[PDB]
């Protein structure tokens, strides 16, 4: 599950980048850019 | 749920653990004890040992004392252990009394010791039955089992060990007065007695053979095989 | 949030639940309500009306304390026998 | 060290079918599902060939095959197995590739480990004083830069660090020197992006070292 | 249309208007159950098969034998053996038996492996199992392979949370259609598993599983063979010796004998010739048969 | 160094040996087997009974008098006048439509919410028909009071009292209760050990209920479509409401009563849910006592334990003696039996054993001496059998003494 | 009533041997079974009223016919069915219908067009159970089963003797086990006596193995059940075998899943057929596992099962008599003496002492040998057998 | 299950953590040891032979307990040489006690005996090593002595123990001749057994250490063979296997 989350972040979402819409998650080697 | 404890009763009022080392003396050589009126015997099945081991290490028959003597079943190991302290109970009851032990002593206090390692945790049963008999009540034969429960009871005949239950029946069937009343005779009892579970050749019966006022006398093959063949004999003029 | 009904709320619970039915003044609904812990107010109605077919059991015309205690036993599915040991 | 990079590029520069899975995505609830999609992806490739399959993070179905005494533990077992059937069973597949990258190669099974199963295992180790040095200029060919930093000085350092880190280096290097309103990046952002990323430690309690 | 030929359980076709039984067409089978028939033979052949000769003939007393020659068996009077097992290290040869046997047979070869019995649904995989042997017995005689047999032929595990039990319903299933109420007729099954001893006793029976064929690692002559047979389509130099080859693999595979002769070909590749030499080979050896051992001599010296 | 065989050796094998008789006799079994699959198949009919009427029953020429003029309906409800009077009715899952009335029936007749004939063509209301009553809940009433009573239970006196103040006491005799204040509980919950009895008390209670007894189906009320089963508790409820001091016995209500949980069951649930909130809750239930049993009621939902739709939990615990003394006697009444027999020894050699076992032995019994030629049981004949039924499913009782 | 429906079977043939007797005795078989087939040939073409009557009720009913359920009478001649769709029509009863057989929930057969009942679906099975009913009685009979005399004389006085001398349990007052269970290591013998059972009863036989008693939609699997159920109390004397029942009877727990719970509700659906409310009638259970420990303890009680028959794993006298009877047929040599391979350590079962006897006629066969030998014998025994132990512990 | 702790009997009545033990123990090295009529040895296979592992002490599987006592060990390094310095204790106060030396079966069945009382007490794990003595003694001579983690002992001729001990054991029985082998026979049956017993090829002398015991002139010397005894009996095999060939 959290190899799933791993991969899910690291998929094409950043690769295209659609109009500058960024992530504002809230909540409580994860922590490098 | 009840069976992982010793000293935890089931709720049918049943200590678990204690038949499960029970358990552990019907997977041991059948041991065959009848005792006669001048004559107490002791029949043992060999497992037929390896072709490159020696047997005198493997020794199941032993003598506590001089004149009283012990086979068992189950476990070697705890066996080896039982029979230590039980010569050293005789040992230390002859210096204490100076009259040698009796046979019904030794058993109590092996029954005893047994009921003292099924008493409490941390403390593994005895998986180990001894046949124990001897001629030391000064005049009076006398033949003893316990379980590793820690009872003991007097047998005229009994049969510990895998087929006891054969064995068993075969005694209650045959053991009379008449069968008994010469040593040739018991020792053949017990020959017949061995002959049923244990189906080999020579050197798979070991009888101990221990006569009143006498020493063990373990029998040679010579001897086991002048029985069978007498029982041969016999059982051919039968047909 | 509906919690389970503490002391005082057990015992007036019972004290509702008996209100309809002829109960003895000497019964002592603190003490229903200590022997009742992790009742709800459904377990403590049955309490009551338990306590009444109890008493309706021996014909008596009034309940008593002892049968809201049988009641309560019987709530549960519990019986009680004088054990050989407990004395 | 770059093994999903190069399972990327080698999508990118085929001309076969693609197919990208993650060994994780494989464990999943409803027994039977598993291997379910193990054989759909197997299929799916089959259908379109030439293929290759990519199953990144196989070490999660791949371990040693052992007793399993429960169900769900018996199922990435059968998973396994659906693989190891599908890979080099009776139907010869023929025209697709597999592609698996862990990161122990030494806890997987010796059947998928098998050479008529996984002929070539290619180790990816950590890059050494050339790699590092290829993979610093690569990374900062895009970059802006400036004449005064020498990533030679960086690359000689000691420091054991993957291509993820020479990555995120750069990346942080980049955001300290966008932060103060900066267009070039020079030898101090870069140095402090480079310690930062370095401390890798985090707490460690002191007494475990 | 003749009333006697509409059995139960028939596809029979109905005309628009009058529903009017007027073809009585192909049965039913589930679409999952009917992609489990061979209908492309696989090319391997019994003579790409080295070092495994006594397995072959055993296999074929059980696979060819009785349905070839029936009659054979009841004039011994014995009854015609149904199942083999397969089992042994991995790349022994086991799959590549029963790809063997699917070409050389005349008979419908039916594959069902893995856990395309493992279906997500209650009783799916009985029905899967049952509907499979009503369709080896309509394509009579038939052989079923059932490879990786350890995903569903497991020990059967108590009740429980952690239980398998409908997996076990399955493998049930096929401990019934194997050896049950009905006989079966004309229908052989080969298995295939690495792990015997995982098996369930009741599947292991004889009746169910009669021989067990086990594929031990080629010795040294049967690695040769294997090697022989491998690099057959090779251009191998006059300098070549394949029993140092077979010598320089103790305790190997056929799968790694033949990855041996995969990479001493691609030694040749990387440069760029078509010709193999005996340090192709042995580097091959080398590359394939690396093992992996503890690497911390402190768990290696807890066992004196 | 195995050879293999042969098309020669082949040949040789099926012919060197026994071949006088072996072709004939094989060639007979084969032509047997033909000749019977031809007999079947010549006959191959096994005519399928159909409800076809005696020929003097019907000898109907004008059935196709009726078949042509009178003409189907499709039932539908309507369920919403519209005041020319407009109707709106469901014509079940098939649509909704706006229909008048034929000129055949009157306004007046037909009234909101009730379910009438429409013909096929234009839809409109032909004739009112009765409330719908549903076939599978209407075969779950009993009608046929099974033939086991109260004297056939033996051992539960306590038991039985409790399950009669519940399910009898109240119907027959509700002024012993009005009178007190009392209101006696709805709900029973038998549970215990399997082959106890309660299945047995529930037969007992529906022999004399002298009311309408349900006996719920667990696999109708198990429905394959969703939200059917909730439905059928429904009716279930709606029927058992429509008549006066219905009984409704739940057998293994473990089937349907199963802990929530979070797709599992989901429908189950729902119906669970459904026959909650019927048990308790708003809308009362009225004068249905409800009769639940299950030998493992640790699984069931703690909101259907709960005592307000489970009110009174007889749990039926393994006999004692003199329990199982009486059902002795009750299971060798009709046996043909010795006069000396000591059943309490035999109760006494069952320590802890349901009736169902005892019952059990006293059969086992009866075979003993049967198989003998002896028409009388003795007493060794039920030691036989107690020892076969209980001690069957020494060293261990050496320790005991 | 619908007596029991039988399966067919042909007279039994003792010779065995293929001698001149045998021949005579299947060509009398043969000579009946080609009289019947030249009667009922000859029946039909030698043959040249009702037709009228016929011809009026298949004009009236038309084709297709088709099949709906009876929900509500609500006169003499007019009722409500429902369609296969689930839609209701409100439809006319024809003269030419039992109005006795008409009830709710029945099969109906209605017109296609007018959709008026016209006669009443009266088997209606469901396909799924009809399959499990025996038509062909397998040809193994008690001769054919070494040893096992005891379980075999329980399951003859529980499903055989009852059928056959009701007159014993009749006067004796008690009422004959209606359940048994046959539990022990796998090929001991278990479903050889239930085949035996089948082929020698004159009961109806369903033969079920419980994986086919679970489905994959909610209610089918308890509906199921109870159609089975239902099919065997049509047929009066009826012996339904369910083999496997570890499949469904294992132990009720508490299950999170939707399948677990459902399998759950299959099995308690069973026993509430075997013991609940109402009583069973005239159906015998028989059930099959190898292992019974895991079983659930309502299904495996008294009153559903009433006797729990052991199959241990063959003696010595036993493990003779299944080795006479699996080699009766093999031409058997001179110096076999089967003793040697009787003797074994503890664990030969029936099973594989038939696998030993096709092992050694394969060894024969490989030497060209019609007449199996001693050594044919030991090396099919040294082959045949797979193995799985306490160490040298014990004495 | 039935394994939590060694005092657990299982139903069948099994002690479920001695048989594990017993089990584990042919992951040790390969150890054997041959009896013959002037003499009786130990053979050892050293797992360890990295070219980083010095070899200093030269007995690191087989121990010198007595004057006349010698025992070769398998199992846990730990609990191996817990055992062998409580031997060598148990010989000292023998020793002290009786002022002769221990006759080899009382030292070994007051080994058995400690182990059983670890197997039967709770709270203490089995001792998970199986070690094999040898010695002489004015009672019965020269005896091969056999011990089990249970503490079941055996006197044998011939055994081994560790890794592939079954196949090792099979053909000593095979050609093990009683009565009629000395010293020598007995080392270049040694040397054969233990070539294919392990699966390294040539039988490297450095991976094998064996150790002989003699009596000479009422001394009883223990010997270990160093290298070059070792090597010679390498060599001398592979001549023998070489004349054997020969015949093909
Ligand atoms: N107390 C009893 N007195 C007399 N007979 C009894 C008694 N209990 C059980 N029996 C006998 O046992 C048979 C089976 O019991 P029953 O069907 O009532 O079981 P149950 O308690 O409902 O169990 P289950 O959990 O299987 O539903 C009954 O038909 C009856 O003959
Ligand atoms: N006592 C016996 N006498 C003769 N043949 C036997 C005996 N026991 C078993 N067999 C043979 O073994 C074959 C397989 O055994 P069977 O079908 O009875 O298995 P089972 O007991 O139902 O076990 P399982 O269901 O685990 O396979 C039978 O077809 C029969 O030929
Ligand atoms: N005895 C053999 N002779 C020739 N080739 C072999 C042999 N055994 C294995 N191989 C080769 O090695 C591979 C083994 O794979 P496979 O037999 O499917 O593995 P498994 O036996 O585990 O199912 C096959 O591709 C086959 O070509
Ligand atoms: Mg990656
Ligand atoms: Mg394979
Ligand atoms: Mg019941
Ligand atoms: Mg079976």
């Amino acid at each position: 599950i959290q190899r799933t989350l791993m991969e899910l972040l690291n998929q094409m979402d950043g690769f295209d980048t659609l109009h500058r819409v960024k992530m504002i998650m809230a909540t409580n080697a994860l922590l490098r850019p | 749920s009840y069976d992982r404890a010793i000293t935890v009763f089931s709720p049918d009022g049943h200590l678990f653990q204690v038949e499960y080392a029970q358990e552990a003396v019907k997977k041991g050589s059948t041991a065959v004890g009848v005792r006669g009126r001048d004559i107490v015997v002791l029949g043992v099945e060999k497992k037929s040992v390896a072709k490159l081991q020696d047997e005198r290490t493997v020794r199941k028959i032993c003598a506590l004392d001089d004149n009283v003597c012990m086979a068992f079943a189950g476990l070697t190991a705890d066996a080896r252990i039982v029979i230590n302290r039980a010569r050293v109970e005789c040992q230390s009851h002859r210096l204490t009394v100076e009259d040698p032990v009796t046979v019904e002593y030794i058993t109590r206090y092996i029954a005893s010791l047994k009921q003292r390692y099924t008493q409490s945790n941390g403390r593994r049963p005895f998986g180990i039955s001894a046949l124990i008999v001897g001629f030391d009540f000064d005049g009076t034969p006398r033949l003893y089992q316990t379980d590793p429960s820690g009872t003991y009871h007097a047998w005229k005949a009994n049969a510990i060990g895998r087929g006891a239950k054969s064995v068993r029946e075969f005694l209650e069937k045959n053991y009379t007065d008449e069968a008994i009343e010469t040593d040739d005779l018991t020792i053949k009892l017990v020959i017949k007695a061995l002959l049923e579970v244990v189906q080999s050749g020579g050197k798979n019966i070991e009888l101990a053979v221990m006569r009143r006022d006498q020493s063990l006398k373990i029998l040679n093959p010579e001897e086991i095989e002048k029985y069978v063949v007498e029982i041969e004999k016999e059982k051919e003029e039968n047909e | 949030e509906f919690p389970m009904p503490n002391e005082e709320a057990r015992a007036r619970i019972m004290q509702i639940h008996s209100r309809k039915m002829n109960v003895s003044p000497d019964v002592n609904y603190e003490e229903l309500a200590r022997c009742t812990d992790d009742f709800n107010g459904a377990q403590c109605k049955a309490v009551c009306v338990e306590a009444g077919m109890i008493a309706l059991r021996r014909g008596a015309t009034e309940l008593t304390h002892e049968d809201y205690m049988e009641g309560i036993l019987e709530v549960q599915a519990k019986k009680k026998a004088n054990l050989q040991y407990y004395a | 060290c770059g093994k999903t990079m190069l399972a990327k590029a080698v999508a990118h520069h085929t001309t076969a079918a693609f197919i990208r899975v993650v060994g994780s995505e494989f464990v999943q609830k409803y027994l039977g599902e598993g291997p379910r999609m193990v054989r759909d992806v197997f299929r799916l490739a089959k259908e379109n060939a030439p293929a290759i399959i990519f199953i990144d993070e196989i070490d999660a179905i791949a371990t040693k095959r052992f007793d399993a005494q429960t169900g769900a533990d018996r199922e990435v077992q059968r998973i396994l197995l659906e693989l190891l059937n599908q890979m080099d069973g009776f139907d010869q597949n023929v025209n697709v590739k597999v592609i698996m990258a862990t990161n122990r190669a030494d806890t997987l099974d010796p059947a998928l480990l098998r050479p008529g199963r996984l002929d070539r295992k290619i180790e990816f180790p950590l890059p050494d004083r050339r790699q590092k040095r290829l993979i610093f200029s690569t990374i900062t060919s895009k970059m802006n830069l400036s004449e005064e930093v020498d990533l030679e000085d960086y690359v000689a350092r000691p420091d054991k660090i993957s291509g993820a880190d020479i990555n995120s280096i750069c990346q942080e290097s980049g955001m300290l020197a966008v932060r103060e309103n900066r267009y070039i990046v020079l030898a101090k952002d870069f140095e402090k992006a480079y310690k930062t990323v370095i401390k890798k430690d985090e707490q460690e309690h002191e007494f475990y070292k | 249309i003749d009333i006697n030929d509409v059995t139960p359980n028939c596809r029979v076709a109905l005309r628009n208007d009058s529903y009017t039984l007027h073809k009585i067409l192909p049965n039913k089978v589930d679409p999952l159950v009917s992609l489990m028939m061979v209908e492309k033979v696989p090319d391997s052949t019994y003579e790409m098969i080295g070092g495994l000769d006594k397995q072959i003939k055993e296999i074929k007393e059980v696979i060819e034998l009785p349905v070839k020659h029936p009659e054979l068996f009841e004039a011994l009077g014995i009854a015609q053996p149904k199942g083999v097992l397969l089992y042994g290290p991995p790349g022994t040869g086991k799959t590549l038996l029963a790809r063997a046997v699917a070409h050389h047979t005349d008979c419908t070869f039916i594959r069902v492996s893995g856990s395309e019995l493992v279906q997500k649904f209650i009783g799916e995989g009985a029905r899967m199992v049952r509907e499979l042997f009503v369709m080896a017995r309509e394509h009579a005689p038939s052989i079923i392979f059932m490879d990786e047999i350890d995903s569903i032929g497991s020990s059967r595990l108590e009740g429980g949370s952690g239980g398998d039990s409908e997996v076990q319903r399955t493998m049930l299933e096929l401990l019934n259609q194997l050896d049950g109420f009905e006989a079966t007729k004309n229908i052989k099954v080969i298995m295939a598993t690495n792990r015997i001893d995982i098996l369930d006793s009741a599947l292991l029976r004889p009746g169910r599983i009669d021989r067990k064929i086990e594929f031990p690692p080629p010795n040294e002559e049967a690695r040769l063979d294997i090697l022989k047979i491998h690099s057959r389509k090779m251009n191998l130099t006059r300098g070549i010796n394949l029993r140092k080859i077979a010598e320089l693999m103790p305790g190997a595979s056929g799968a790694e004998v033949k990855g041996v002769c995969t990479e001493a070909g691609m030694y040749a590749l990387r440069e760029r010739r078509v010709h193999v030499t005996q340090e192709d080979f042995e580097m091959a050896v080398a590359k394939v048969m690396q093992k992996d051992s503890e690497k911390n001599m402190s768990i290696k010296k807890l066992w004196k | 160094p195995i050879r293999a065989l042969d098309e020669g050796d082949i040949a040789l094998l099926k012919t060197y040996g026994q071949s006088t008789y072996s072709r004939q006799i094989k060639q007979v079994e084969d032509d047997i087997q033909q000749l019977l699959k031809k007999i079947n198949e010549l006959t191959g009919i096994k005519e399928s009974d159909t409800g076809l009427a005696p020929p003097a029953l019907w000898d109907l020429a004008a059935d196709k008098q009726t078949l042509q003029s009178e003409q189907p309906l499709q039932v539908a409800r309507c369920t919403k006048i519209i005041n020319d009077p407009k109707y709106i009715i469901n014509v079940k899952q098939f649509a909704k439509f706006v229909v008048d009335l034929s000129d055949q029936v009157a306004p007046t007749d037909i009234e909101e919410g009730m379910r009438v004939g429409v013909d096929r063509n234009k839809y409109q209301i032909h004739i009112p028909l009765p409330p719908k009553i549903d076939p599978t809940v209407t075969m779950m009433q009993v009608e046929e009071k099974p033939d086991v009573t109260y004297s056939d239970v033996g051992g539960c006196k306590e038991q039985i009292e409790k399950l009669r103040e519940v399910v009898e006491t109240p119907l027959l005799h509700p002024e012993r209760f009005v009178n007190l204040g009392i209101e006696p509980p709805k709900g029973v919950l038998l549970f215990g050990p399997p082959g106890t009895g309660k299945t047995l008390c529930a037969r007992a209670v529906a022999n004399r209920t002298d009311a309408c007894f349900i006996r719920v189906i667990g696999s109708e009320l198990v429905q394959k479509y969703v939200g059917e089963g909730a439905r059928m508790v429904r009716e279930l409820f709606e029927m058992a409401r429509t008549k006066k001091a219905c009984l409704i016995f739940f057998d293994e209500i473990d089937a349907i009563g199963g802990a929530r949980f979070d797709g599992g069951d989901n429908e189950v649930q729902r119906t669970m849910l459904e026959l909650i909130n019927q048990l308790d809750g708003f809308d009362p239930r009225g004068n249905i006592k409800v009769l639940m049993a299950t030998n493992r009621p640790d699984t069931l939902d703690p909101a259907l334990m709960r005592p307000g739709r489970l009110d009174r939990k007889i749990e039926f615990s393994l006999p004692d003696l003199e329990g199982r003394t009486h059902i002795f006697k009750i299971h060798a009444r009709s046996m043909s039996v010795e006069r000396d027999i000591r059943f309490e020894l035999l109760a006494r050699l069952c320590p802890n054993s349901t009736g169902a076992e005892i019952r059990s032995v006293c059969t086992e019994a009866g075979m003993f001496a049967i198989r003998a030629r002896r028409k009388i049981a003795t007493e060794k004949d039920f030691l036989e059998a107690v020892n076969k039924v209980i001690k069957s499913y020494t060293p261990r009782y050496m320790t005991y003494n | 009533t619908k007596g029991p429906d039988a399966a067919s079977k042909l007279p039994l043939v003792t010779p065995h041997t293929q001698c001149r007797l045998k021949l005579l005795k299947l060509e009398r078989i043969k000579d009946y079974l080609l009289m019947e087939e030249e009667f009922i040939r000859n029946q039909e073409q030698m043959k040249p009223k009702q037709e009228e009557e016929r011809s009026k009720v298949d004009d009236l009913r038309g084709t297709p016919m088709s099949v709906g359920t009876l929900e509500e009478i609500i006169d003499d001649n007019h009722a409500i069915v429902s369609t296969s769709v689930g839609s209701e029509h409100y439809v006319s009863i024809l003269s030419f219908v039992d109005k006795d057989l008409l009830e709710p929930g029945c099969s109906v057969l209605l017109n296609h067009k007018v959709h008026a009942v016209i006669g009443v679906l009266m088997d209606d099975t469901d396909p799924l159970v009809t399959v499990m009913k025996v038509e062909k009685a397998p040809q193994e009979t008690y001769a054919d089963i070494g040893g096992l005399d005891n379980q075999i004389q329980e399951i003859k006085e529980s499903v055989e003797l009852p059928l056959t001398h009701p007159e014993y349990y009749e006067e004796m007052g008690i009422k004959p086990p209606k359940g048994v269970i046959l539990y022990g290591p796998p090929g001991t013998g278990k479903t050889l006596l239930a085949k035996a059972v089948a082929n020698q009863t004159s009961a109806t036989f369903l033969r079920v193995v419980g994986s086919e008693l679970i489905q994959k939609y909610l209610g089918d699997g308890p509906k199921l059940v109870r159609e089975l159920f239902r099919v065997a109390e049509e047929h009066a004397p009826s012996i339904v075998f369910i083999d496997e029942i570890d499949a469904i009877g294992t132990k009720r727990y508490d299950s999170n899943s939707g399948g677990e719970r459902e399998i759950q509700r299959t099995m308690l659906e069973l026993l509430n057929q075997l013991d609940g409310f109402d009583s069973r009638g005239d159906v015998k259970v028989i059930m099959a596992t190898n292992r019974i420990e895991t079983l659930d303890p309502a299904l495996i009680r008294p009153g559903r099962i009433d006797r729990k028959i052991e199959f241990p794993l063959p003696d010595e006298k036993t493990k003779k008599r299944i080795f006479q009877i699996h080699t009766s047929r093999m031409t058997l040599a001179d110096d076999v003496t089967l003793d040697d391979l009787i003797m074994a350590k503890d664990d030969l079962s029936g099973a594989d002492i038939k696998a030993i006897c096709t092992e050694a006629g394969l060894m024969a066969l490989r030497e060209r040998r019609m007449k199996v030998t001693n050594e044919d014998f030991k090396k099919s025994k040294e082959n045949v057998l797979y193995k799985k132990t306490p160490e040298g512990l014990y004495l | 299950r039935y394994d939590s702790r060694t005092t657990i009997f299982s139903p069948e009545g099994r002690l479920y953590q001695v048989e594990y033990a017993m089990e584990a123990i042919g992951h040790a090295g390969t150890c054997l040891g041959i009896l013959a009529n002037d003499g009786v040895l130990l053979a050892a296979e050293r797992r360890n032979i990295h070219k980083l592992l010095d070899e200093v002490f030269f007995s690191e599987k087989i121990y010198k307990l007595n004057e006349d006592m010698a025992c070769s060990v398998a199992g846990i390094t730990s609990d191996a040489n817990v055992l062998t310095n409580e031997l060598r204790l148990i010989a000292q106060r023998y020793l002290l006690q009786y002022q002769e030396p221990i006759p080899c079966e009382q030292l070994v069945t007051a080994l058995c005996d400690i182990k059983q009382a670890y197997t039967q007490f709770g709270g203490k794990r089995p001792f998970g090593v199986s070690l094999l003595y040898i010695g002489w003694d004015k009672h019965y001579g020269f005896q091969l002595y056999q011990s089990d983690p249970s503490g079941n002992y055996g006197g044998w001729k011939a055994t081994c123990i560790g890794n592939n001990s079954a196949a090792a054991v099979s053909m000593l029985k095979q050609d093990y001749k009683e009565g009629e082998m000395t010293l020598k026979s007995a080392l270049a049956l040694a040397i054969k057994v233990l070539n294919k017993t392990m699966d390294v090829s040539k039988l490297s002398a450095e991976k094998v250490e064996i150790a002989t015991l003699t009596r000479e002139n009422g001394k009883t010397v223990i010997r270990v063979l160093k290298q070059k005894e070792v090597e010679q009996l390498i060599k001398k095999h592979e001549e023998e296997e070489a004349k054997a060939e020969r015949e093909k």
